[PDB]
């Protein structure tokens, strides 16, 4: 039930080998998890702001 | 579903006196909780 591919430099697109990542989210239950990275703003002072 | 550990840990039947507990932990398990048990260190 198994094959193997090549890959032999000497190949034309659509038979080189290519490289696949998938990422895939899914929200079970959790109140809070990983979110995105935050902006910050610096920080002045006695200002109404 | 948040299990949260308070805890102090003070030197010196238990004595009589006041001290409140600080957080230690955060623990966003989710998990349910309607028994327990404890573990001890033996003599071998
Ligand atoms: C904990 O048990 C109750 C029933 O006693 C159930 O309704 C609830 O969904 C359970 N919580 C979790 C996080 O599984």
């Amino acid at each position: 039930p198994l094959r193997s591919y090549g890959f032999r430099p000497t190949y034309g697109v659509g038979h080189q080998p290519y490289r696949v990542v998938v990422l895939s989210f899914e929200l079970l239950h959790a109140p809070a998890t990983v979110c995105g990275p935050k902006k910050s703003t610096n920080l002045v002072k006695n200002k109404c702001v | 579903g948040y299990f949260k550990i308070y805890s102090k840990h003070t030197p010196i039947d238990l004595p009589q006196g006041f001290s409140a507990l600080e957080p230690l932990v955060d623990l966003p398990i989710g998990i349910n909780i309607t028994r327990f048990q404890t573990l001890l260190a033996l003599h071998r």
